[PDB]
């Protein structure tokens, strides 16, 4: 599954980052794309998702108002803009594509992560 | 990958 996340790096608190999630364009796994994050020693945390039925945007309460998810479409890419970052947003960020089940479980198809470190 | 809890349950969309 080729779903590479990029855009990570070192950032100071209050800064912004724009992450990128480049989908196949050849294969679709495929109606929903979400961002997750995983920090050392913590549980995986869902961040945000964009789902086509008309474009629906979802945000975890912990990033609502600070993060924005969007799609370029022409480039088969989903973006996550993260604003007013804080130390607790430090983590590896990665994408999954899946078919929205509206049920208990989903089957995610995972991409590779990009590292985001918010520090002084 | 293996199935995981559906993360969109309980969330509003915009």
């Amino acid at each position: 599954v080729q779903l590479q996340a990029s855009g990570g790096g070192f950032v100071q608190p209050g800064g912004s980052l724009r992450l990128s999630c480049a989908a196949s364009g050849t294969t679709s796994f495929g109606d929903t794309m979400g961002w997750f994050r995983q920090a050392p020693g913590k549980e995986r945390e869902f961040v945000s998702a964009i789902s086509r039925q008309d474009d629906s945007h979802y945000y975890a309460d912990s990033v609502k108002g600070r993060f924005t998810i969007s799609r370029d479409n022409s480039k088969n890419t989903v973006y996550l803009q993260m604003n007013s970052l804080r130390a607790e947003d430090t983590a590896t960020y990665y994408c999954a594509e899946w078919m929205n089940t509206r049920r208990e479980f989903i089957t995610p198809y995972w991409g590779q992560g990009t590292q985001v470190t918010v520090s002084s | 990958g293996k199935p995981i809890p559906n993360p969109l349950l309980g969330l509003d969309s915009t």
